[PDB]
């Protein structure tokens, strides 16, 4: 699947060292399927793969 | 025969004076610091609200 027209908003962020930040990404998916979320910077790490 | 007016009729700040035991009730003077320790169970995260 390919996603477009997507935006991101962070309701809460706390550098607490136990995944204290949570983000919501609104997406328009081309079709049902499985994708892999990855952060493009080293400073933040994502719990889910 | 010559008591005059008691405290409950002359006290400032609208205090109500009572006996047995002697009490002063509802004196609208000054202010009150209140400190509340609230458990984590009472809070709701922003993403759930």
């Amino acid at each position: 699947p390919s996603l477009t027209d997507m935006s991101c908003e962070v309701p809460a962020c706390t550098h607490s060292s136990d995944f204290g930040g949570v983000a919501v990404i609104k997406y328009a998916a081309s079709k049902k399927g499985k994708c892999a979320v990855h952060s493009m910077t080293n400073a933040v790490t994502i719990r889910e793969a | 025969k010559e008591r005059g007016a008691s405290l409950q009729h002359t006290a400032p700040f609208g205090c109500q004076i009572a006996t047995n035991p002697v009490r002063a009730v509802n004196c609208a003077v000054g202010n009150m610091p209140i400190s509340i320790d609230i458990p984590e169970a009472a809070f709701t995260r922003v993403v759930d609200a």
